[PDB]
């Protein structure tokens, strides 16, 4: 529990999911990000209790949660400051002229965070480039892990919804809402595809409803031009029809390290 | 002190023709974007204002092209002329 008086607000970062995010200082001169939760957007009592579980998650490639301000409204979410913002926008900025080795380390960083989360039996539930962040050093970190459990917006909750992550969902999630470590594996494969496609929308020429019916009949994301045949085999293994035939994040990490150049 | 960035995209119809190969995955319609001074550059969901050269991407469900234009490009001459200063300052506040 961080005291709001022991926090400064210097610049506005954005207005993505949950509301406004601001840059500021904490104890004295610690670089922090303050996520402010918009009224009526979150199952607040349920998030406060889960925050205590989230505080104990500590990994190099996982966005660190320093604390919360819950003794006032709006609720403040105090985290690690990521100067280069969401991965999706970072990929879409063509000026970067990324090397495929830089694209592989972005995949390595996410896979390491997801291996740590899997070893703690924690599910992300919404893994995608939009939910990953980039710091000052170009390091990619997993953010907003398990947060969809507290979103009150009906558009994000329903599988046929306007804001449901259809393009990152396996057949068993769309058809039966069957969530498991294997639905996090599927989304990771889509995230690997987004990275090698430089932020292209998966199944761009399809609507959410067209995507849902085509993946159920075996349609998969094509090999991105920047992805080698070996890199494509890794993301492709995430999309097996049978959930139990998909690798763990431990297997995927060894596969990624195996093709490092 | 140039007023227009793309003269070939000054008419609503010229901006509409660019949206021919507009991806069906984008939760915003060409007509709404063209009205707000935007045209498709041909890559992903990237649009550019013909007047201020303001570029916008990663469109979300419920996005109003006029609101986003005033949010990220408040000094746009086209935006002020069509919506008035009152509307611009309202989005900035
Ligand atoms: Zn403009």
């Amino acid at each position: 529990e961080i005291d709001p008086k022991d926090l400064t607000f210097l610049k506005e970062l954005g207005t993505g999911q949950f509301g406004v995010v601001k840059y500021g200082k904490w104890r004295g001169q610690y670089d922090v990000a303050i996520k402010m939760i918009k009224e009526g957007s979150m199952s607040e009592d349920e998030f406060i209790e889960e925050a205590k579980v989230m505080m104990n998650l500590s990994h190099e490639k996982l966005v660190q949660l320093y604390g919360v301000c819950t003794k006032q409204r709006p609720i403040f979410i105090i985290t690690e400051y990521m100067a280069n913002g969401c991965l999706l926008n970072y990929l879409r900025e063509m000026r970067h002229r990324f090397q495929t080795q830089q694209l592989l380390e972005m995949c390595k960083d996410v896979c390491e965070a997801m291996e740590y989360l899997e070893s703690k039996q924690f599910l992300h539930r919404d893994l995608a480039a939009r939910n990953c962040l980039v710091n000052d050093q170009g390091v990619v970190k997993v953010s907003d892990f398990g947060l969809s459990r507290y979103v009150l917006d009906d558009e994000y909750t329903s599988s046929v919804g306007s804001k449901f992550p259809v393009r990152w969902s396996p057949p068993e999630v769309l058809m039966y809402s069957k969530f498991s470590s294997k639905s996090d594996i599927w989304a990771f494969g889509v995230l690997m595809w987004e990275i090698y496609s430089l932020g292209k929308m998966p199944y761009e020429r399809f609507t959410n409803s067209e995507t849902a019916e085509h993946i159920a009949q075996g349609l998969r994301l094509y090999r991105p031009h920047l992805a080698s045949e070996k890199v494509y085999t890794i993301m492709y293994s995430c999309w097996h029809e049978k959930a139990d035939e998909r690798p763990t994040f431990k297997i995927l990490l060894s596969n990624i390290l195996d093709v490092m150049d | 002190g140039s007023s227009i960035s793309n003269l070939s995209m000054q008419t609503h119809a010229a901006r509409m023709r660019t949206f021919m190969y507009w991806p069906s995955s984008v939760p915003v319609q060409p007509e709404q974007l063209a009205s707000a001074g935007f045209y498709y550059v041909g890559r992903n969901d990237d649009v550019k204002c013909f007047c201020c050269d303001g570029g916008l991407r990663c469109w979300e469900s419920g996005d109003d092209p006029w609101v986003e234009h005033a949010k990220w490009f408040p000094r746009c001459e086209f935006l002020i002329r069509m919506k008035g200063q009152e509307f611009v300052d309202e989005i900035q506040g």
